[PDB]
RNA sequence: GGAGGUCAACAUCAAGAACUGUGGGCCUUUGCCUAUAGAACUUAUAACGAACAUGGUUCUUGCCUUUUACCAGAAC
RNA sequence: AUAAAUUUUUAAGGUAUGUAUUUAUUUU
């Protein structure tokens, strides 16, 4: 969403969220289960 | 000095006093909208509700028959 | 995938609520 | 039994917590299980652990009917590094 | 996944939200007698459809 | 007159999938039927914020000597 | 032929409590 637009508007800049994107994804496969389980904890803050 | 009472307080007394101000939580706006309506079996020797009450009841009774036992 | 093996939850019940396949008993 | 070994593993959780409180404190990291553990001489209170295991969960549902035989294992108490620790059931002959 | 007290593999545990499965009576219908175990029905179906 | 403002005030923003005005006919102002005109903004993996906090009350639990402070689910 | 991981802290609840500590002269 952010780039095939091209036009659109401002943000307030502490609403720009870097790191959603990178819990919703999988959590692949090597990381070690501290980082895994950081995953979980991101998703049931988001999900309630 | 332990002493049974024989009187209660005023609302008036209070009422007379000058307010405060200070702000509960639970006064805090909520709700703020009204709704309107529109052979062997023979050979032994023995040969062929609701009462007002608790005490006497028979739950109670029960009851006091499991418990303190 | 949570089959119906494990808890309720882990809140009250002091474990971890780990749940590992049991390697013994397949056959 | 399942349900005793779920008690087990409860009540003596909630003993070492009672040490625990006795200071102030729940967090795990300050009570490595040789707090508990140790022999009254080498100065913990030797408490004598049979909660650890690793508890039976199969499938409750069924459970209910047939006797479905152990598939699964719980993780009853923990550790952070682990090693384990020996269980009382162990050292005790069984009566028949 | 929550609702029904289910968890995707990698995904957020929740609380029961119906707690109380724990009634039931002792009747025949979905008894094993009378089932066919083939396939096992992962939970993936049961948030699937 | 045009462009702009990290300027102000006053309106409006969640619903039968949904707005408003006007004409004609009926009941008798509401309302109903019909004709007609215009419709910013917000909506369908549904919504003013491709974001995300706290509080109250009422219940179920968890910590468990008691109150703040709390554990995690629900309703308002 | 398995990848399933809860927590974590602060105040409250010999002594508390109470008493007197007038200095700088209010008209006959
Ligand atoms: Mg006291
Ligand atoms: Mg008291």
């Amino acid at each position: 969403f952010p780039f095939n637009r091209t036009k659109g508007k401002m943000v307030r800049a502490q609403d720009v969220a870097l790191a959603k994107k990178w819990f919703l994804q999988h959590p692949d496969e090597e990381y070690p289960v501290k980082v895994k389980v950081s995953y979980q904890k991101l998703l049931k803050n988001y999900v309630l | 000095s332990h002493r049974p009472q024989l009187e209660a307080r005023s609302g008036a007394k209070a009422a007379a006093y000058t307010p405060t101000g200070i702000e509960h939580a639970r006064l805090l706006p909520g709700h703020t909208t009204l709704k309107y309506r529109k052979s062997w079996r023979k050979g032994t020797a023995f040969g062929r509700g609701y009462i007002n009450d608790m005490t006497k009841s028979e739950y109670h009774q029960e009851f006091l028959h499991k418990h303190v036992r | 995938s949570y089959n119906g093996i494990g808890l309720k939850s882990a809140k009250g019940s002091s474990t971890s609520g780990h749940v590992q396949r049991s390697l013994a008993s397949n056959n | 039994t399942e349900p005793l070994l779920d008690i087990l593993v409860k009540g003596e959780t909630r003993i070492q917590n009672r040490v625990k409180l006795g200071l102030n404190s729940k967090m795990p990291t300050r009570f490595p299980p040789a707090v508990f553990y140790t022999p009254k001489e080498l100065g913990g209170l030797g408490m004598i652990s049979a909660s650890h295991i690793l508890i039976p969960a199969s499938d409750l549902s069924w459970s209910k009917q047939t006797d479905t035989g152990i598939t699964h294992f719980r993780a009853g108490m923990t550790h952070e590094d682990e090693k384990l620790i020996p269980t009382i059931f162990r050292y005790i002959t069984t009566w028949e | 996944g929550k609702a029904l007290n289910n968890a995707i593999p990698g995904g957020p545990k929740f609380e029961p939200l119906y707690p109380r499965e724990e009634e039931e009576d002792y009747n025949e219908f979905n008894s094993i007698d009378r089932v066919i175990f083939r396939v096992p029905i992962r939970s993936e179906y049961k948030v699937a459809f």
